[PDB]
């Protein structure tokens, strides 16, 4: 019944003034991309930065199991688009936010489906 | 300032390859200087980007279901920046395997942890990238002889597991080099030593062999050729530049759809060796990609 919860631990560590996880691999790109959250190639727009997916996954970086059956990772092998305003903590951003299943944009950072 | 500052890097000119220099110490003029990177970009992301930008100018064979293996892909940060650039550069669906002595997280399709000599593959590969480097190799107090170690593995891996028509890019420095690797460059249709503009203050270069032929097209003395490389670096200061990092519109490797054929040794003829030399043919099996790492069991 016991299970380590690193997602809540990282959120509490950030709230107590902890320095965000560093060395996320930022990519060089044109910044004229679609702006979708998780893509097969860097797709950042003018308001985003593109990062290597595995370097932005809390469970990858902490060497712990992913919280789902099959242990599948959404980010490994792909590229995650992070708004430039939040590029200082890519691990925290991908943890706290969700991708829209319709358009593929970050909910609250590009998705305009319910407008 | 100079015209090559707008290029991704500088390749060793042909006239320097034809000399018979003796090995000297490498004394770079712009040594100690550093290039100004774009904000937040790691040195290894910039270095790999300029390497791939230069490989875009060559005649690389790019088949469907391409197979690429990347040695020395881990860093002291626990991540793999070079693998991330390779996966961005290579076509979608390319099978990418990377490896390193130390554990790391990467975007590769599969990762092997351990000494490269423990890595075995059943299949052949279309492209081999190596960033392997031992920092203990830089010892200016002792003579600079040809190094073994992972270079011995790389030479054997190329001759056994590189498909005909495939290419390689192997990182070397002044002290991290191997004579047989230079000699193996003569088994490709074309070869060079490429220095990234972003790391031009270092004796580092990438030995690039383009379109593997499986036979010596030219006899290269490895000891003399490394001396020729150092002589070029000693007399040709390269201005540090990150200009090429700001234009990525033409970065992705072009989908060429190079034909893959499975041929016996006797079937190779001059017409097919011509197709290999032009980057229009890959010769290897198209079976499944299977890899493994040997594990030593002890108490
Ligand atoms: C200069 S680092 C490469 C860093 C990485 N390519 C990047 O993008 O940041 C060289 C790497 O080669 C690895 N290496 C050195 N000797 C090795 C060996 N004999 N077998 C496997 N890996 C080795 C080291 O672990 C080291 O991480
Ligand atoms: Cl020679
Ligand atoms: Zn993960
Ligand atoms: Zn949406």
């Amino acid at each position: 019944a016991f299970a380590v919860d690193a997602a809540k631990a990282y959120k509490d560590y950030l709230a107590s003034g902890g320095q965000p996880i560093t060395n996320c691999v930022k990519m060089l790109c044109t910044h004229t991309g679609t702006g979708q959250a998780i893509t097969v190639t860097p797709e950042a727009n003018m308001d985003q930065e593109s990062f290597g997916g595995a370097s932005c996954c809390l469970y990858c970086r902490c060497h712990i199991d992913h919280p789902n059956p099959k242990g599948f990772c959404d980010l490994k092998g792909k590229y995650v688009q992070i708004p430039t305003t939040c590029a200082n903590d890519p691990v925290g951003f991908t943890l706290k936010n969700t991708v829209c299943t319709v358009c593929g944009m970050w909910k609250g950072y590009g998705c305009s489906c319910d407008q | 300032m100079s015209s090559q500052a707008w290029q991704p890097g500088v390749a060793m000119p042909n006239l320097y390859k034809m000399q018979r220099m003796l090995l000297e110490k490498c004394d770079l003029q712009n040594y100690g200087d550093s290039a100004t990177l774009p904000k937040g970009i790691m040195m290894n992301v910039a270095k790999y980007t300029q390497l791939c930008q230069y490989l875009n100018t060559l005649t690389l064979a790019v088949p469907y279901n391409m197979r690429v293996i990347h040695f020395g892909a881990g860093s002291d940060k626990g991540v793999a920046p070079g693998t991330a650039v390779l996966r961005q550069w290579l076509p979608t669906g390319t099978l990418l395997v990377d490896s390193d002595l130390n554990d790391f997280v990467s975007d590769a399709d599969s990762t092997l942890i351990g000494d490269c000599a423990t890595v075995h593959t059943a299949n052949k590969w279309d492209l081999i990238i190596s960033d392997m480097y031992d920092p203990k190799t830089k010892n200016v107090t002792k003579e600079n002889d040809s190094k073994e170690g992972f270079f011995t593995y790389i030479c054997g891996f190329i001759q056994q597991k590189l498909a005909l028509g495939g290419s390689v890019a192997i990182k070397i420095t002044e002290h991290s080099w191997n004579a047989d690797l230079y000699k193996l460059m003569g088994h490709f249709a074309w070869w060079t030593a490429f220095v990234t503009n972003v790391n031009a203050s270092s004796s580092e270069a990438f030995l690039i062999g383009c379109n593997y032929l499986g036979k010596p097209r030219e006899q290269i003395d490895g000891y003399v050729m490394h001396a020729n490389y150092i002589f070029w670096r000693n007399t040709n200061p390269i201005q540090l530049s990150s200009y090429s990092l700001f234009d990525m519109s033409k970065f992705p490797l072009k989908l060429r759809g190079t034909a893959v054929m499975s041929l016996k040794e006797g079937q190779i003829n001059d017409m097919i060796l011509s197709l290999l030399s032009k980057g229009r043919l890959i010769i290897r099996e198209n079976n499944r990609v299977v890899i493994s790492s040997d594990v030593l069991v002890n108490n």
